[PDB]
């Protein structure tokens, strides 16, 4: 957020090419960029957290830890 | 040299089309992320 508002000083702005790709993430006005953005990534990492919560759950014989790793 | 029910509606439009701009997809739906769903044109 702090990086978001500083990419609009001046008046899209005069600091375009220095904050180009990083402000190309959060905008949702990147209507053809292959959508490549920040917001999907944090849900793309919350499920690697979530399937690791089950290993942080039981993990009783130290198996069912590698059962998620047997998929890898 | 005549004007009845046809040039009437045309002169309605060519004065009102001055004011308002087009309405895209993104100024619909309020604020929400629509670019992840619909790549609408026209």
């Amino acid at each position: 957020n702090t990086l978001a508002v500083q990419g609009c000083t001046g008046q899209h702005g005069p600091l375009a090419t220095t904050f180009g790709p990083v402000l190309a993430l959060m905008d949702n006005q990147n209507n053809s960029a292959d959508m490549l953005n920040l917001q999907t990534y944090l849900t793309r990492v919350t499920q690697v957290r979530l399937r690791l919560q089950q290993i942080a759950g039981s993990s009783d014989p130290q198996a069912m830890m590698q059962l998620l790793a047997q998929t890898v | 040299t005549q004007n009845s029910d046809a040039m009437l509606y045309q002169k309605m439009l060519a004065r009102v089309a001055h004011q308002f701009a087009d309405m895209r997809l993104t100024d619909m739906t309020g604020d929400t992320d629509v670019s992840r769903l619909f790549f609408t044109d026209e």
